[PDB]
């Protein structure tokens, strides 16, 4: 007889989990690099690209990357996203890197245990195991409708940005936030979100190439559709929910003219 | 770096 | 290989999880109904019986039930119980309902995987996952003479009334509560309390039955007003009913009021 | 199929898992916790924390028995604390694994008495080892769990899912300087290190540390006695090659014995932790 263990998905996958440092010049008086936010990455291939949270790396003057092998690298900031919270470090290695195991097939399914990978409170890498407790969430905030893989695997301040995976050590999200949710100053447990990783590697390699996510801009309640001039039943040549539309929308390049159908000719231009 |  | 998963659990039994909704009046000027409070339910046959928490459906107006295919229901308050906090409710228009899996001869153990079932602050569904922590507990409050499951699948607000389920997708309980408070400021973490399903389906029944659970009552082994008892204090009852002397104080429970017993006493309902 | 569980770690393990009560004269409990059996004997494993300051240390089985405990010592570098009581019946004991190294991400279980509420059982994995615990300054080798814990547990069981003893559950991480709350973040001693300590306070009452005063040199200490900025190469006839490898060393050493502290041969006289 063995011990039960998910220590296998541990080797894989702990490795290509980073601890990430923002760090100001303008912190402390005397101008020197200090610490403002902490939280984690994942390394996602051997170029240096690295996912995290765009609210640990916001409005820093050096972002530093430290690998679990010891290796520490100063990363530069690619790219990143409001509305999902993403963002893409990259960091100049030589002599090779830990990456992320994914496997682009799997579907994650409720129930399905998951690990946590991430740095908590600074205390160093760290565990933790739950299960994936529901998906297509829109997480803490009503608006965007961006979708979130929600787990009860213990998340904290320094999860964010780090890897939540599957026994096999597969990648199956990015650990955004814990719901800390309550006015009631009732105290949520086992409530955290993270970012689906197929949608996590669609917004990298937007970010990758654009250096930002580029998006195009059922009852409708200086645009391109004041200028096309309601019930739109049908969007180019696509049948018309409101929420697979406008994540139609957002795929479409700006300057293509398409048929709205409510038949209209409306210019897609690029949000701002 | 430790005492003892 | 293939991914460690309690899916085979979640299929299984959480199409049959429910949220429901307390809905009461504003007198103080709103006018319409507003959800007072909410939680979650378990549907447990076809004639749309679903167990939940008591003080989740508490002084409601009007309680509604969503299921997870879609459907919602105006459901009728079939009865309930302060002593265990259960509470049935009936659905109508029924063209086929989500039934939980039910395993009459299963023993919970300690330390048997468990998945909570629940709407948490409405956020949707959820599932959570634990262990059977322990059994015959009193939980979080004065003895009812009744006993808990404790677990440490997380269980939040809007948990109360939903489906404690094994990795087979079997009713292990009713989750109602999670501890709630500390002697030095920590939080507790990890401690919830479901009823166990095999009392759940004995009040359900009582509840259809009799619209409330009835109760014998004897106004009282040692023996520590206007009560059928009133036997005297200090008096040592060995037989009850023809029944040698926790055990006996749910055979009263069972005895149907009006029936005398032997001193010969007779059983009053409890109020 | 039948339902996946744990119940089997369950019955091996908790029977051996103890409450303790520390009852102080005013007798009211102070406070409690619980402990671990760790051989027939009736030598039991609990927090220092636990039963500092008692005046009556009681030991509650599962079984049912109770017993006024022994305080046979304690170490508060460590927070461990060793209990005995006598018993003729047979004594039910943890399993213990000498063998097992403890893996990241192995299944766990706390076993303990949180709140009183009598013993439970919860459910995580081991998050990481070697972990200096709350404290910077405390330069101790913790296991990290997201298995819950909570005030009772302290001086509890952790086992892995056969049972065998992966450490004793210490603290729970409850404190932010800003007062946020974390979850899932606890600590237990390994259980070799337990054990050490457990056979040192059955021996000497308390853990004898070798102290040096004290690779790179960086007052009325043993140093100073035998004779700033030497070179130690060699202590006790072994080659000072780690500095943690070597205050370990120390530390083992008996007071009251002298060794050679070779420096580029000084003969030093090791003395008490204090």
């Amino acid at each position: 007889m063995t011990p039960a263990s998910y220590n296998l998905a541990v080797r894989r996958a702990a490795p290509a989990v980073v601890n990430v440092y923002n760090r100001g010049l303008n912190t402390n008086s005397h101008n020197q690099l200090e610490i403002r936010t902490l939280g984690s990455g994942v390394i996602m291939d051997q170029r240096g690209y690295i996912i995290t949270n765009k609210h640990v790396i916001n409005d820093a003057d050096q972002i530093i990357v430290a690998l679990q092998d010891g290796r520490v690298f100063e990363a530069l900031l690619v790219g990143s996203d409001s509305l999902t919270d993403l963002a893409v470090l990259k960091i100049n290695a030589t002599g090779g890197l830990p990456t992320i195991p994914i496997n682009a097939r799997r579907v994650p399914h409720i129930g399905d245990v998951v690990l946590a990978i991430g740095n908590p409170y600074n205390l160093g890498q760290t565990i933790t195991q739950g299960i994936i407790s529901a998906t297509g969430r829109i997480g803490l905030n009503p608006t965007g409708r961006q979708n979130f893989l929600q787990t009860d695997a213990s998340i904290n301040h320094g999860n964010s940005g780090g890897a939540l995976v599957n026994s096999l050590g597969e990648l199956m999200g990015i650990n955004t936030l814990s719901f800390d949710k309550s006015n009631d100053g009732e105290t949520p447990e086992g409530i955290g979100f993270a970012i689906p990783f197929q949608l996590a590697t669609k917004i990298m390699d937007k970010l990758i190439r654009d250096g930002r996510v580029i998006r195009g801009y059922i009852v409708v309640n200086d645009g391109p559709a004041a200028n096309a001039g309601d019930l739109i039943i049908s969007v180019d040549n696509k049948p018309a929910s409101a929420l697979e539309t406008m994540d139609q929308v957002a795929e479409i390049r700006p300057g293509s003219v398409i048929p709205v159908v409510v038949t209209l000719q409306v210019t897609i231009q690029e949000y701002p | 770096v430790y005492q003892f």
